[PDB]
């Protein structure tokens, strides 16, 4: 790899950050505890008004994803998570993610996009006995 | 239009123009101008 | 490159800031400073 | 909200799923809307439409997104050469003969 972006800062020293500041403007919304608790609810808003289709699916885990811990929670956050990166749309987090699931992960539609290919060899192989046909003639 | 325009004044002089409509029949605001040099609409100018 | 700062603020500092990356040039600001004095009708205790 | 107003009033049909991504994709900030809006736009530029903003999104994306239709409808003509080539072997049965 040869790019980057997105990194944060420190600012040394006490009391520091660029005066190029107001970038957020002020609304107003219901009042929430935490952060966590805002993205939770606003994924059940987005569940309801959309069809059984496929991204209502994506929110679903998504939602489980968010659930802070339990017995329960944890269990299927943690498969809603695996799914997910599977999926290939989370993008893992990296503290383990990636290894144990990415891996088989992309051994699936690689081992059968790509054995199809093998495989699809002998499609041409089939060609090439037709060939050998020819040959034979 | 939507940035000078987010400021509670904006929403403000209204109300009270209304406010006023409605028991008097009448109401107004104005719009002014001067500068800003942080967080300026455009121009290092502003309008409210 | 190109960042901001209030000269204000990074007083005692900037020594600090130059052997860091020290850069150059100046510019005009409208910022808005507010002050809390305390008060009793006699006198005053805590000003600006 | 003038999206969400397309939507209701448009049938479940094609039309409506692109509405549905662009709404994601106009989502601001979170952990919620931030993984899902990145979704809805891998999404719309690999469905063509999306023309990418570029700050990477073609790259990744355009790429593999290119590399299907691609594949299958440039395989199926390597492969209809085959169906020629049927022909061919036909051919060489009239040779044959």
């Amino acid at each position: 790899m040869a790019e980057v972006v997105d990194l944060a800062t420190g600012e040394k020293q006490v009391l520091n950050d660029i005066r190029g500041r107001y970038e957020c403007y002020t609304d107003v919304g219901p009042s929430f505890q935490s952060m966590k608790q805002q993205n939770r609810a606003e994924i059940l808003e987005l569940l309801g008004k959309t069809p059984q289709g496929t991204p209502e699916y994506q929110l679903l885990l998504l939602q489980y994803f968010t659930l802070l811990d339990g017995k329960g929670v944890e269990m299927m956050r943690d498969y809603a998570n695996k799914q997910l990166i599977q999926m290939g749309v989370k993008k893992p987090e990296t503290p383990e993610e990636q290894q144990w699931l990415v891996e088989a992960q992309q051994a699936k539609q690689g081992q059968q996009d790509p054995a199809m290919v093998q495989a699809q060899g002998v499609l041409l192989q089939g060609q090439a006995e037709l060939a050998k046909a020819q040959n034979q003639t | 239009y939507r940035t000078d325009m987010r400021h509670n004044t904006a929403k403000i002089a209204v109300n009270i123009a209304v406010r006023e409509q409605i028991e008097a029949g009448v109401g107004a605001w104005r719009l002014v101008t001067d500068y800003e040099d942080q967080s300026p609409t455009s121009n290092n100018q502003v309008i409210r | 490159p190109v960042s901001y700062f209030k000269r204000d603020i990074k007083d005692v500092i900037d020594d600090l800031a130059d052997s860091g990356f020290i850069k150059i040039a100046e510019r005009q600001i409208k910022r808005r400073r507010v002050y809390k004095s305390i008060i009793t009708c006699t006198a005053v205790l805590k000003d600006k």
